[PDB]
């Protein structure tokens, strides 16, 4: 496939092709041409870095599929494992945890915070 | 503002170096200018801010401050430097001003 | 700059002077932003020298509006002023008296921040003489 | 034994230039706001404790930096008006008919030649001009800047209103805000706080007072450069208020003719009702409280021994020797000698004459000159007089009187009184620090 | 606490909230308010490029805190770790240390190249 | 040295003084000057982030040399190692292998997914 | 002529043309244009077959 | 002997400030910068 091919395929089969669709992310006078194509770019490339920083944050920079310290509250969603990587699209289930996103976001980096710290200090050990 | 300029005169000779001073009454940072004239010739300035020099004169010509003393230095005198000095402050003057002249 | 004065003028008692002091090309600074020239922040000084005396600070004109400040020795009968279309500055001075006569100077300004009251270009002088 | 460690995102920050961009609160105004990025609802505010940082409102690059913005905005919102030029022809004036003992002269009644929608043809056109926008060459006058300078009409749909724009620093930048209620204009202050960007800034155009703008906090606040510098100028800043209620009361009828294709000119049509002078009123009361307060103040870097004495301007061009500013859309130059009168030592109102001018030049441009137009209606306006621009007047030593005056012109000390309290910072996130720990 | 939050603060509360001041370095005609922002925006995304590549050249990018290989010459400093981390705030060490900052640079970059070099010599084996 | 110092040099010289360049690959009205520094800036920070984008595809973000778990298929170069890097220059490397480049770019990333998924796997456990 | 006493009529350059060349437009990089490639989509609603570009 | 006809001595009717009356106003231009139709040059 190519680049969006597997949207809406399963958390299964979508979670082995990442690479090929995250590989497109990136890709004169003052004209009204130009300064549209160069406000695109630069929009573009803004974007691209917010989300790599986001990244980078958790420890997760250059790396496509990291694992965190963070539990998953139940809260959040309570169905069961097999039945969510089975059976949905990516779409349904980023949309049905649309607004316990900032919160899980917090975690995450409190989380990866608090690690380093104690990697730092069994590191001066 | 008061400023007291000292001396009144002096002479020297030809190569060797004087000092002119004068104390302004309050603190006035280094906003001190330093200005000489030659006879029946407009004046023209030399120091600016007590401690940079003007374009289009000799290095030889000095100034700096110590507390609210402010001097200029002369080296190496060459008798075309025979006239009058003068320092301003703000919108004061040094009344009189120094003049110099050869021996 | 260049600067160029008026002429040796002789005036009675009082009668009133008056003092031109031409700065040619000098008024104008551009402003690399908008790429126009505007009228400048530049100062013009007047100062007089008494035979064998020290220099006296009259007042001084800021060109942009206009604005002055004259000693408060001569408040009252000093007028300065500008003409921006032609870059010269006019001193009206009224009544003068017997110890007005002296050699009066105009002098240019850059006006810069840092350093205060710095008058680089000085005019050739003008002879204001009243006798009777 | 010690090892080096870097740490990313630590606290530290260096005063540096940086580009600023304008953001308001959702009319074409001549400040482009349309284009302002919209504020959020709620700013971030952080306090900051422990923290003292130098200040400095006279070396600050954010008032000139702004103040090019200004005039970058006010020339481009002239760009695509209407042009002038055919204006200046000769111009038969007479004297204008129901009229006070005040405005008499004061006005003109011109009639004269204009190019019309065709051109082949030229038609008689009749309008009213302020004595101060044309000059002797019935008899025949001349616009004011016909010799110096061309005449650009104000397109009349742009709102010259001052609507507040908070500049903001991109990314990686911060602003620091005095929060000490009794500072001066430079040094440490110990109550700063960061921001995520400035607050409600009204870019009011001024010369002899400041017009609404931002207030003190404690009491009156007197903010300088050296004050021993007679030409370095004196910030006010008020505690309260004073109530400025200024007015044009003439009814003041607007005339739409066509000058050339598709351009049209707007003249003053025939004014309706009586021709009253144009004048604002001050509490005297209130003005009488607020010089005091002011004195009391000033007096701290002066002494008490010492006499002050208010006076009225020592001359120059209209627009500074007067207070010279804009309410609804016209230009006023108010006599303001009224309002420097006092001789300070150890319900009435104070109406101030003001005059209407057109050929507006603010920030004289070698080449440029605004017609602002006429405007429908009677106009009235009030405003919070906050700031005076003060100068000091050189005096012998053996005096004891120091003499103030207002003063202004230099619009960057009007806009410096609403930038005073901020400072652009650089975010340097990232640091050295030594540790005991050593990398595998 | 918020961002610059522990700028007053010493040592030991600045070196555990840098995430929260790290989150917030990121975040159409040609008018002259446009134009003013699309530079504005540009020099954020090039301070923040600058600061990133500095990291990544350490060997210590994805990381909020990393430690180094390089010892600490009491020549930059000789002031002992105690009152350092308990004592002084951020803006007077960075003022302290500010005219060594090129050296010590370049002394994380050589030894960063030098490490990854011997790792790639010990992997080839 | 400085920077391309070693661009005609032989392989060893060049791999020991990577970071000399890597760390100088990153260094107003609407006039020409403007716009075209404008331009040069934005191009400039795009082509980093390109370089970036694939050097994080194949996990060795932050890393100047990095290893990789893909034979080196003699279809390409079937030439004497010691040969290859003590004779040509960089240059005529890279000359040799312009044609190759995108495949052996593409098994990279592949790998490199693939890897992840597999370790992923093996840290659920 | 018709527009003088209202209008600036400015002319057309002779040599530049007014036929409609086809242009494509596409969005930046970091986004998609989703296409409705089913044959029977009235106006709004859901469309079953959507192809990405 | 080497301005003969180089410099030509142009005046005109160029309008004066106002745009209402027309002043005559006097000129110099190099031959290369005239063309005939004392004669009519533009
Ligand atoms: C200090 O701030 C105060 C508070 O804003 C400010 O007072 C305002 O002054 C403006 C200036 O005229 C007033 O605006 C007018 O309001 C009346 C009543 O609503 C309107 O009828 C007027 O309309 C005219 O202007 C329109 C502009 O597009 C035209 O379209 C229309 O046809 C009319 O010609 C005009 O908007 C305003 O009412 C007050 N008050 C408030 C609350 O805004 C004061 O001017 C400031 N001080 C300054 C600027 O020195
Ligand atoms: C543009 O035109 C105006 C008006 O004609 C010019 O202003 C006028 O300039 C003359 C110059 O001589 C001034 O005359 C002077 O008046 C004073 C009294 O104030 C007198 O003492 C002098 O001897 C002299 O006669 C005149 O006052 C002045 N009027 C105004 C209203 O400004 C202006 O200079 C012209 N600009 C140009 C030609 O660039
Ligand atoms: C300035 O002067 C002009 C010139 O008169 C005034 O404009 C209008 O001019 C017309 C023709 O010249 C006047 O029309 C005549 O009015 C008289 C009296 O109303 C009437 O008897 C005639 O039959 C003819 O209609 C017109 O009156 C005049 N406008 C007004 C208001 O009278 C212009 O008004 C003058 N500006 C002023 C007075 O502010
Ligand atoms: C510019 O010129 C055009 C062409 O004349 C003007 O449009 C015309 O405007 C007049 C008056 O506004 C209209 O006259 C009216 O016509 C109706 C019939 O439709 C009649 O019943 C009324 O008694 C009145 O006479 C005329 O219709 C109109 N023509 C068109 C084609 O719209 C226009 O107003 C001018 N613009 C200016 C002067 O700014
Ligand atoms: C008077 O004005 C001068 C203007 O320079 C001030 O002098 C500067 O003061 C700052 C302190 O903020 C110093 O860093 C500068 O080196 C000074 N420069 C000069 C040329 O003096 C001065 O502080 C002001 N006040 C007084 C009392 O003089
Ligand atoms: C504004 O307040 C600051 C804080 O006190 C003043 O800074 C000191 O002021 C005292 C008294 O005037 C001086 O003795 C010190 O030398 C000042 N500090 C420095 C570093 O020079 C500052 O002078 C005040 N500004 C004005 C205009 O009064
Ligand atoms: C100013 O002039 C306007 C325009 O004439 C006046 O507004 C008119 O007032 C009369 C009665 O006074 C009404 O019959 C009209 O409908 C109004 N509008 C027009 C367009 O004529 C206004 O009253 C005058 N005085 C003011 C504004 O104080
Ligand atoms: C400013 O104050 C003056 C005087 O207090 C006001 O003038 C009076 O206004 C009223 C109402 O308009 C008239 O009835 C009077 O005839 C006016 N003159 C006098 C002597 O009372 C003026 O209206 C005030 N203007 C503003 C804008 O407040
Ligand atoms: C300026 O205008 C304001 C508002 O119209 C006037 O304030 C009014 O004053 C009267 C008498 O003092 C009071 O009865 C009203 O309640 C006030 N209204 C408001 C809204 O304040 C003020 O008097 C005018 N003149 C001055 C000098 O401020
Ligand atoms: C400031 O106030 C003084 C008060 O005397 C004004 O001086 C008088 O102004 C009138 C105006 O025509 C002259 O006729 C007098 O000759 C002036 N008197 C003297 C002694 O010169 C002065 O004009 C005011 N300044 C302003 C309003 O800018
Ligand atoms: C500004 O106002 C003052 C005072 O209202 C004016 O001074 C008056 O000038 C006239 C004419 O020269 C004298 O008869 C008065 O005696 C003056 N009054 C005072 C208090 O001195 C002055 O002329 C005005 N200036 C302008 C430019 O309008
Ligand atoms: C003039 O000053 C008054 C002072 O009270 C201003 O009124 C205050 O405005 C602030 C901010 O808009 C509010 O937070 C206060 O609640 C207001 N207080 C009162 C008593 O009104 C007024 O906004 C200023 N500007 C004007 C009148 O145009
Ligand atoms: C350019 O080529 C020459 C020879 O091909 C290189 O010289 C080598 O230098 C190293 C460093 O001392 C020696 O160990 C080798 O023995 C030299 N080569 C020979 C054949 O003796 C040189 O280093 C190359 N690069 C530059 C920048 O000159
Ligand atoms: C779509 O649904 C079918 C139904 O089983 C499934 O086989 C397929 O993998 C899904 N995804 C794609 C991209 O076809
Ligand atoms: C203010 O009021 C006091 C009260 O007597 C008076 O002495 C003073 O002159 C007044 N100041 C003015 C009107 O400026
Ligand atoms: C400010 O300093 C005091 C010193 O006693 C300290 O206790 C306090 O925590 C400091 N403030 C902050 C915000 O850390």
């Amino acid at each position: 496939l190519g680049f969006l091919g597997a949207a809406g395929s399963t958390m299964g089969a979508a979670s082995m092709t990442l690479t090929v669709q995250a590989r497109n992310l990136l890709s004169l006078k003052l004209t009204v041409w130009g300064i549209k194509q160069l406000q695109a770019r630069v929009l573009a490339v803004e974007r691209y870095l917010r989300d790599q920083q986001l990244l980078g944050i958790w420890g997760c920079s250059g790396k496509l599929i990291c694992c965190t310290n963070v539990p998953w509250n139940s809260s959040w969603s309570n169905r069961n494992l097999s039945e969510i990587w089975d059976n949905m699209t990516w779409l349904q289930w980023d949309k049905e945890i649309s607004n316990y996103t900032q919160i899980i976001y917090g975690l995450l980096e409190e989380s990866q915070n608090q690690q380093e710290k104690n990697e730092q200090d069994l590191l001066a050990l | 503002i008061q400023v007291t300029q000292s001396p009144s005169s002096l002479s020297a000779s030809i190569g060797d170096t004087i000092t002119v001073a004068c104390e302004v009454s309050q603190d006035v940072g280094w906003a001190v200018n330093w200005y000489h004239q030659r006879p029946g010739r407009p004046p023209y300035n030399l120091i600016y801010t007590a401690h940079n020099l003007a374009p289009g004169v000799a290095s030889r010509f000095r100034g700096s401050r110590v507390g609210t003393y402010f001097t200029l230095t002369i080296n190496n005198l060459l008798p075309e430097d025979v006239g009058t000095y003068y320092c301003q402050v703000f919108d004061s003057f040094a009344p009189g001003g120094t003049r110099v002249d050869l021996r | 700059v260049r600067l160029d004065q008026s002429g040796t003028a002789v005036k009675k008692p009082g009668a009133s002077v008056r003092v031109s002091c031409r700065a040619p090309d000098s008024f104008t600074v551009y402003r690399p932003r908008l790429s126009a020239y505007f009228i400048g922040e530049f100062n013009i000084h007047w100062l007089r020298q008494a035979p064998g005396q020290g220099l006296e600070w009259l007042g001084f004109v800021n060109i942009f509006r206009g604005a002055v400040k004259y000693s408060s020795r001569f408040q009252g009968r000093i007028t300065i002023t500008r003409d921006t279309s032609s870059e010269t500055s006019y001193l009206d001075l009224g009544a003068l008296k017997a110890d007005d006569t002296a050699t009066y100077y105009c002098a240019w300004d850059k006006n810069v921040d840092d350093n205060p009251w710095r008058l680089d270009s000085w005019g050739q002088g003008t002879l204001v003489i009243v006798s009777s | 034994n010690l090892w080096v460690t870097v740490y990313y995102g630590v606290p530290v920050w260096k005063d540096a230039e940086t580009t600023l961009f304008c953001a308001s609160d959702a009319k074409h105004n001549v400040w482009a706001t349309h284009a302002c990025v919209p504020t959020d609802p709620n700013p971030q505010e952080i306090h900051l404790e422990n923290v003292t940082e130098e200040f400095n409102m006279w070396k600050n690059n954010m008032v000139e930096q702004m103040h090019t913005d200004i005039i970058s905005l006010w020339d481009q919102s002239l760009k695509p008006c209407v042009k002038l030029t055919p204006l200046c022809v000769t111009l038969q004036c007479t004297n204008v008919n129901n009229i006070t003992d005040d405005m008499r002269g004061e006005l003109k009644n011109c009639s004269f030649n204009m190019t019309t929608e065709l051109r082949d043809k030229k038609q008689k056109v009749y309008s009213l001009f302020y004595r101060l926008d044309v000059v002797q060459i019935n008899k025949e006058y001349r616009l004011i800047n016909c010799n110096t300078s061309a005449i650009t009409q104000a397109c009349p749909k742009v709102s010259f209103e001052p609507i507040p724009i908070h500049y903001c620093a991109p990314a990686g930048f911060a602003i620091l805000k005095c929060k000490d209620k009794k500072f001066n204009g430079t040094g440490p202050c110990p109550s700063v706080s960061t921001v995520q960007c400035t607050h409600g800034i009204k870019p009011v155009v001024s010369t002899q007072l400041l017009l609404n703008g931002s207030l003190a906090e404690e009491e009156v606040m007197i903010r300088s450069e050296n004050i021993t510098n007679n030409a370095k100028n004196i910030l006010v800043q008020f505690n309260t208020p004073v109530q400025i209620n200024c007015t044009r009361p003439n009814n003041n009828t607007r005339k739409s003719i066509r000058i050339g294709p598709g351009q049209a000119f707007y003249a003053t049509g025939d004014i309706i009702g009586d021709i009253r002078q144009a004048h604002c009123n001050v509490s005297k009361a209130t003005w009488n409280e607020t010089l005091g307060k002011v004195v009391k103040q000033l007096r701290k870097h002066f002494g008490n021994n010492t006499i002050i004495r208010f006076a009225n301007s020592s001359g120059g061009d209209l627009e500074v020797t007067t207070h010279s500013f804009n309410c609804g859309g016209e230009f006023f130059y108010c006599n303001t000698s009224g309002l420097f009168n006092s001789t300070w030592i150890s319900n009435d109102s104070i109406t101030l004459p003001c005059r209407i001018k057109q050929i507006i030049n603010m920030w004289q441009r070698i080449g440029q000159a605004m017609y602002a137009p006429p405007i429908q209606g009677v106009i009235r306006c009030v405003s919070n007089i906050t700031g005076l621009i003060l100068t000091r007047d050189g005096g012998s030593t053996n005096s004891t009187t120091e003499t103030f005056r207002p003063g202004g012109g230099d619009m960057r000390d009007n806009w410096r009184s609403e930038l005073y309290k901020y400072k652009v910072v650089k975010i340097e996130p990232l640091g050295v620090a030594p540790t005991r720990c050593k990398r595998r």
